[PDB]
């Protein structure tokens, strides 16, 4: 409730909330409100129960298709059973498998993202927060749920803001607007109006924010949701949570299989009714049909491969909050980053210094990997030295782990950031100033604009140094001599315009500089004189200037180098901050968002001098847009902005024009993903197609929104993820074709059964061998694949166009490869079958007595007579080898899955956990063919040794067809065999 | 996304008429060549099977045990008061039996006399065709005794004595092996010919062995079982025409309106049987004369 409370008098404040700004609420006035009003809480976003979850992760595309499977299995089993003669228990065992598939799969993924949801309460931490009221005409410690609107509260410093305040009273105070409002720096607070904006005016003091220093007091205007923060909770709580690419893409397979599936099995359907079976005995056939086409080992080869992709990135201190989210950064177009805390270190940092006529760069990485300055003159002794004891900060408790620019202090950022900066240079501050004990202090005002200090000499002069530092304008009237290099010279004509052609240099920056001085006081005062700072019992005059520092907040060490890998991967780098556009223009052109040389409009109109209208659309390739512009932008014109403009620079944004933005670039066919860290990120973070939030900098709320953490507040981590999801894309599509392969070497044994009336050549239990066993393995190692080329070197996919699955993997699954290996088994059965009497041209038609029970002298080619369980104990070794022969075309099939473009002699054969899989692979297959009692638990048989042997010509075949396919797509790039097959 | 059948750019389903041509001829080239290439291996695999001898023999041996009338689940069950109670059961029977009759085995190069007693196997050479089709030993209707359907053309099934033709399943070079000193079983049994693989028929329960009447065994001897000179088979290549020895076994007095369990069992060293496989060597055969 900032509507109107700022621009309003002492007076209409006072009657408008029924309270006088002296005493405050009546002790039971505060309890009816509370009881009449509510608590001042913000409510917290919808929290879902775990079987919720649980069951969310059972249903889903994927998981759709199994149950439908399931169901229809089911369904065909009942019919069997109520209307045929001792019916088998094929359909039981596949709805029963298929349902223990699918729970399996969801509790696993249920496990990983429980995991992760334990992690981040971890992370969440509860300490009970009080407020100060003036209630009943004294202090109290009062609950900040208490808080009722219109009480009167008293902020310090270091106190959280307990609600939306109206100031009336304050003496210097500056509060930390960084997560609402995008501002690094702390800002003064005084009672009285100055923007219209209520985010902008400077008598307002806003929930979720800290008080930095000084005092002050005001009248609670804004309770619970009705706060700032409160709106912002609600925005983001009334936003759909939307889907993510991956799950689309998934989506998309499904529609295909499922089209494939129901052409072929109303086909085949069309065709047992012509060749004269009976509608029941059709209606049988097309729902094995359809269920043969569906992977069911497919739904865990996928959620195994995001579970690795999501351990790996946990690895590099990444959490993922769900599996889908792994791969979003690969297909992402766009990022919207915040600045403050997120692409910024949000803390003031020295960055530049003037001494010795010179001006010197210093490190401003957090872990100084970065490049040093001159550290030779005896002037830069004494301005560290005057930086480090004229200080009054230190260093809090126990940071010795953390490096020194990530360590806790006691005092003004400015003081803060001279510390840290002469730790991290010069020496050690605390031996410095053990060296240099203190005697008089003299602390810093804003009046006199300087902190003047003295110490006890390090040179064993017994004597004592005065120390001075403050506004350069300010200490500049006070010294008369200056330090050029260690050598005390005098005040030149030079030394008075130098000093403010620097001056107006580091200041021109945004930085905020200061100046030091010293005096080296005479020896007359000895060790233990009198200093009174009352009077002018020292001197004041003619001091000696050292230099000037200056400071700002600076970019994170990664961002740079991370914002250049994504402009090289395709991807649009957007800020989107609510911060002032200079700071924000600088930071953009400091990180590589605004590249160098790129200019503005409204600075080529400054260089060639010609109205903003005049100026071409093609040297302004960098825009800078202010957020009030933006409540005058339609969706035409920001659509406008978008496009026509490859750097784009959002300044002065809200968190509803964050969001809008994210929804313009959405809207325009972008996959986005948005980086921020404080509240005002929330619901673009909800928003974005991948929310990632800054573990350490961030708040609870962006926290909750994210999808993705980073945990060490790493943004060279955001270029892993990309090259990962575009890994763990091409590595899918891989494992895809490979598990689609062995699909109809399944289902034709079944279509050559009802077609042509031969002995059943596959069974129900060898296909569920091949599905969830001897094909698990080497599906799940095609994840460990290497990229073929640089992926980071190609652009983003296009999702309308750039599938997972399309029409070429089918062809290639389906009509290429998987037919060559139904042949090699085909090829084994007859073989068998031959062996064992009965020729090829002999089998055709044989079904209706080869299935007769009680026919027990059924005749072979050679003569001999059959008895029924003879003839279905050699049906079961044919089957029981056509399994095996699946098998073995597997490794060839694995083999030619490894690679997409390249040959197998240039991506070589480094993915041991694939060969581990071909050995596992191949010892289950001998394992259920030689193990005693297998022929009664199973219907397995041992083989021969050279019924091993007749499946080596057709793995050789599939090696070189898809070797020279291989080889054509390369030497023949957009051609017709790549526009085909290349999937 | 949902319509695609017909475009402004010619596009049917989305490609056009070249792009339909091109695609529909690589996959038919392709499948002819993958067509071509199962072919091949086919017939370079049948070149190593032989026209004589199947390559293994495990799995048809040893040989089942059979009965007629090919029956539907091991069940006679007829009325001798109803000629069409039985009448499928005597068609089965005169079916089967059309080749045994004199009339079908009077080629001299095809058939040949092999003696009137049980007598030792026959070699007729090698599994080739060094010497052309091999001779069939004739069999005479006339062993079948009552069974026989010379004088009684319903062999039994409107007296009330129903006839069954025991056989044993063929196999190529297959020499059954009689057991060895009268060490197998015991009953009224004239198991002491060397040259008879003896079969006996009896009641499956305790309670059917005492409602089984008397069994009549008809055949090739006083031995009720199958005498060795019709082995070893040949094959249907080498020795079509082949007749495969009979034993024709006649219930004369079976109780009446009880459904009775009968097992029929042959006996040899060679010669196995199997919990899997309920007709390996033995066979069950379920009989119901109904007043
Ligand atoms: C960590 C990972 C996770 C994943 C995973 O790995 C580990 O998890 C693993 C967990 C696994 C499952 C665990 C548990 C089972 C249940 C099991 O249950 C079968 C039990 C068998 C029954 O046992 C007896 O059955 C008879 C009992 O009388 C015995 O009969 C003889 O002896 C009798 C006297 O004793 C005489 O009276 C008889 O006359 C004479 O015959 C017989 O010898 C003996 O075997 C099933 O047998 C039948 O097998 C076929 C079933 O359809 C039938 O064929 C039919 O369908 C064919 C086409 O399919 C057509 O070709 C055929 O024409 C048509 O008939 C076949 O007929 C029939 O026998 C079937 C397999 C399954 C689902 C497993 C699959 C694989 C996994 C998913 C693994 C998976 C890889
Ligand atoms: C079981 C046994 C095993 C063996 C066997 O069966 C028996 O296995 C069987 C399996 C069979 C193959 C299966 C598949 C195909 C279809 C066709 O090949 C696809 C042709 C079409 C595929 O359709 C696309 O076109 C769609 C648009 O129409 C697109 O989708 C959009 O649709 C919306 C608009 O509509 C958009 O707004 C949405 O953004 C988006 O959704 C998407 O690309 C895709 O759907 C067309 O392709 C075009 O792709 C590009 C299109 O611009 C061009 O480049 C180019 O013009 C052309 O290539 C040619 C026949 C063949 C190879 C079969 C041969 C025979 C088999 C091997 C059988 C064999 C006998
Ligand atoms: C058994 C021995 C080991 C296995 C060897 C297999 C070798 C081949 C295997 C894979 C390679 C891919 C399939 C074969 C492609 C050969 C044709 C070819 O390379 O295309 C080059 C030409 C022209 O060049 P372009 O299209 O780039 O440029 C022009 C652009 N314009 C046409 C698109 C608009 O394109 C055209 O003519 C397209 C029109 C012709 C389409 C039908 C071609 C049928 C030929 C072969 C099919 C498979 C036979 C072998 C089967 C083995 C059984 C396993
Ligand atoms: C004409 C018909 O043929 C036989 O029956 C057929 C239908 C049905 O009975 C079954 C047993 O359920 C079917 C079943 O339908 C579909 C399958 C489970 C299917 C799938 C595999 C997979 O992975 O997903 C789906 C492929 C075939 C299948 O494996 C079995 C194979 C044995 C068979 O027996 C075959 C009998 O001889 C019957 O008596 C006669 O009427
Ligand atoms: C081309 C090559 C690599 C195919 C694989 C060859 C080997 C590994 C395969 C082919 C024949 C198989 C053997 C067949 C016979 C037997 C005897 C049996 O009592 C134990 C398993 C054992 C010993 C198998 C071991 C594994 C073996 C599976
Ligand atoms: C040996 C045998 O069982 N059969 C004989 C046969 O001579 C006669 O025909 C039959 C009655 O038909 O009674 C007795
Ligand atoms: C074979 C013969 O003629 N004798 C049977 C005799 O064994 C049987 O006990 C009796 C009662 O059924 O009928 C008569
Ligand atoms: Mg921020
Ligand atoms: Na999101």
């Amino acid at each position: 409730v900032v509507m109107d409370d700022h621009k309003l008098t002492l007076e209409e404040l006072s009657t408008k909330y029924s309270v006088d700004l002296t005493k405050g609420h009546s002790h039971q006035r505060a309890k009816e409100i509370l009881t009449r009003g509510g608590p001042n809480t913000v409510t917290p976003p919808p929290t879902t129960p775990e079987w919720v979850k649980f069951c969310k992760q059972l249903f889903g595309g994927f998981s759709l298709l199994l149950w439908t499977g399931a169901i229809l299995c089911f369904v065909a089993y009942s019919i069997q059973i109520y209307f045929n003669e001792e019916p088998t228990k094929d359909n039981l065992y596949l709805s029963i498998v298929l349902s223990v598939v699918v729970i399996v799969t969801g509790c696993f993924s249920y496990y990983q993202e429980a995991k992760s949801s334990k992690i981040m309460e971890s992370f969440k931490n509860m300490v009970p927060q009080q407020a100060l009221v003036i209630r009943g005409g004294e202090k109290m410690q009062i609950n900040v749920q208490e808080v009722v609107l219109g009480d009167l509260v008293e902020i310090k410093g270091g106190d959280r803001v307990p609600a939306d305040l109206r100031l009336i009273s304050a003496q210097g105070c500056k509060v930390d607007n960084s997560s609402l409002t995008g501002e690094s720096e702390p800002q003064s607070r005084s009672p009285d109006f100055t923007h219209e904006n209520p985010l902008e005016t400077r008598n307002i003091c806003f929930f979720s924010t800290n008080c930095v220093e000084g005092t002050a007091r005001g009248i609670v205007i804004a309770t619970g949701d009705s706060t700032v923060m409160g709106r912002i909770a609600s925005l983001t709580s009334g936003l759909a949570v939307g889907q993510t690419p991956i799950a689309a893409e998934i989506e998309h397979f499904i529609h295909l299989i499922t089209v494939v599936a129901v052409f072929l099995g109303v086909t085949f359907f069309a065709l047992s009714l012509l060749l004269g079976y009976g509608w029941l005995e059709a209606i049988i056939f097309l729902i094995g049909i359809i269920v043969a086409n569906v992977p069911e080992g497919l739904l865990a080869t996928v959620t195994v491969c995001l579970t690795l992709t999501a351990k790996r990135m946990a690895r590099k201190n990444c959490l993922v909050k769900n599996l889908e989210a792994v791969e979003t950064l690969g297909s992402t177009s766009t990022i919207c980053s915040d600045k403050t805390g997120t692409l910024t270190q949000n803390r003031m940092t020295v960055a530049h210094m003037w001494f010795d006529m010179t001006v010197y760069e210093a490190d401003t990485t957090e872990e100084q990997t970065g490049k040093t300055f001159t550290k030779s003159s005896d002037t830069w002794f004494m301005l560290a030295r005057i930086a480090g004891l004229c200080n009054r900060a230190d260093f809090k408790a126990n940071q010795e782990i953390l490096p020194i620019a990530k360590r806790a202090t006691t005092g003004d950022a400015s003081e803060s950031a001279l510390l840290k900066f002469i730790e991290q240079s010069y020496s050690s501050v605390a031996e410095m100033r053990e060296k240099n004990p203190k005697v008089a202090e003299i602390p810093f005002n804003s009046t006199n604009k300087y902190q003047m200090s003295i110490h006890l000499r390090e040179d064993s002069s017994q004597t004592h140094v005065l120390m001075m530092k403050g506004a350069p304008e300010r200490i500049l009237e006070f010294c008369s001599t200056f330090l050029l290099n260690g050598q005390e010279y005098s005040m030149n004509d030079e030394m008075k315009e130098a000093f403010q052609n620097a001056y107006l240099e580091l200041g021109g920056l945004g930085e905020r500089v200061l100046g030091f001085c010293f005096l080296n006081l005479p020896s007359s005062f000895s060790k233990g004189f009198p200093f009174n700072t009352d009077e002018i019992n020292f001197p004041m005059d003619n001091l000696c200037f050292v230099g000037l520092i200056s400071m700002i907040d600076p970019p994170r060490a990664a961002v740079p180098d991370a914002v250049s890998k994504c402009r090289s991967a395709g991807i649009k780098v957007i800020m989107v901050t609510g911060d002032h556009p200079i700071t924000a223009k600088a930071i953009a052109k400091g990180v590589g968002i605004i590249s160098e040389g790129t200019e503005t409009a409204e600075e080529v109109a400054a260089r060639l001098k010609i109205p903003i209208s005049k100026v071409d659309a093609s040297a302004a390739k960098a825009i800078v847009v202010h957020g009030a512009e933006l409540k005058d932008i339609q969706s035409k014109q920001l659509d406008q902005i978008l496009q026509n403009h490859p750097e784009i620079v959002f300044a002065r944004t809200s968190p509803q024009q964050k969001l809008i933005i994210v929804e313009g670039c959405q809207r325009l066919g972008a996959v986005v993903a948005v980086t921020g860290d404080g509240v005002n990120d929330s619901p673009a973070l909800k928003k974005a197609d991948i929310g990632i939030a800054m573990g350490i900098s961030g708040s609870d709320v962006s926290k909750q929104a994210a999808d993705m953490i980073l945990l060490d507040d790493n943004f060279a981590s955001i270029v892993t993820g990309v090259e990962e999801g575009r890994l763990i894309f091409d590595n899918l599509k891989k494992s895809i074709m490979y598990t689609l392969t062995s699909n109809i070497p399944e289902i034709t044994p079944f279509l050559m059964f009802i077609i042509l009336g031969i002995p059943l050549p596959l069974g129900t239990i060898t296909i569920l061998c091949i599905d969830l066993g001897t094909d698990m393995v080497p599906a799940i190692s095609l994840a460990y694949e290497s990229a073929e080329s640089d992926i980071m070197k190609r652009l983003p996919r296009n999702p309308k166009t750039d599938n997972l699955v399309n029409h070429r993997l089918i062809g290639m699954a389906y009509g290429q490869i998987g037919m060559i290996q139904a042949l090699a088994g085909f090829f084994t059965y007859f073989v068998i079958l031959a062996e064992n009497g009965f020729r090829p041209v002999d089998l055709l038609g044989i079904r209706l007595h080869w299935e007769d029970k009680y026919l027990n002298d059924l005749e072979d080619s050679y003569g001999q007579q059959w008895t029924y369980e003879q003839r279905k104990v050699v049906e079961f070794t044919c089957q029981t080898a056509f399994f095996v022969t699946i098998v073995v075309v597997q490794w060839a099939d694995l083999i030619i899955s490894k690679t997409r473009r390249n040959s197998l002699f240039q991506q070589g054969m480094r993915n041991k956990v694939l060969i581990f899989g071909i050995l596992e692979e191949t010892l289950l297959a001998a394992f259920l063919s030689y193990t005693p009692g297998m022929d009664v638990a199973l219907r397995m048989y041992p083989l021969k040794i050279t019924w091993w042997l007749c499946a080596i010509p057709y793995s050789i075949l599939i090696f070189v067809y898809d070797e020279i396919r291989k080889l054509l797509i390369r030497q023949h790039p957009d051609g017709w065999v790549e526009r085909e097959t290349y999937y | 996304k949902k319509f695609i059948w017909n475009s402004e750019k010619k596009e049917f389903l989305g490609r056009t008429g070249g792009s339909w041509f091109k695609i529909l001829l690589f996959y038919v080239i392709f499948y002819g060549c993958l067509a071509g290439i199962f072919i091949g291996t086919i017939q370079v695999m049948l070149l190593t099977i032989s026209e004589f001898k199947p390559t293994y023999q495990d799995r048809v041996a040893p040989p089942g045990l059979t009965q007629i009338p090919q029956i539907q689940k091991t069940e006679i069950s007829f009325r001798p008061n109803d000629p069409k109670s039985y009448e499928a059961y005597v068609l089965n029977i005169v079916r089967f039996l059309e080749k045994y009759k004199d009339s079908a085995q009077r080629d001299d190069m095809i058939f040949e006399d092999c003696g009137d007693v049980p007598s030792e196997p026959k070699e007729r050479g090698d599994f080739n065709h060094e010497r052309g089709e091999r001779k069939v030993c004739r069999f005479k209707l006339e062993w079948l005794g009552n069974c026989s359907g010379l004088n009684d053309e319903t062999y039994g099934y409107k007296e009330g004595k129903p006839c069954i033709i025991i056989k044993l399943n063929r196999v190529l070079g297959f020499k059954p092996k009689p057991p060895k000193n009268e060490s197998l079983e015991t009953y009224p049994v004239m198991k002491y010919n060397p040259n008879v693989l003896p079969v006996q028929c009896t009641g499956k329960r305790d309670e059917d062995k005492d409602k089984v009447g008397n069994v009549e065994y008809f055949g090739l001897g006083n031995s009720p079982g199958f005498p060795l000179q019709y082995y070893p088979y040949y094959g249907k290549l080498l020795q079509p025409k082949y007749l495969q020895p009979l034993l024709a076994v006649q219930f004369t007095n079976l109780t009446m309106d009880t459904e009775i369990r009968i097992e029929c069992k042959a006996y040899g060293e060679n010669i196995g049987y199997s919990e899997k496989d309920r007709f390996q060597g033995r066979f069950d055969v379920k009989i119901e004369v109904k007043s």
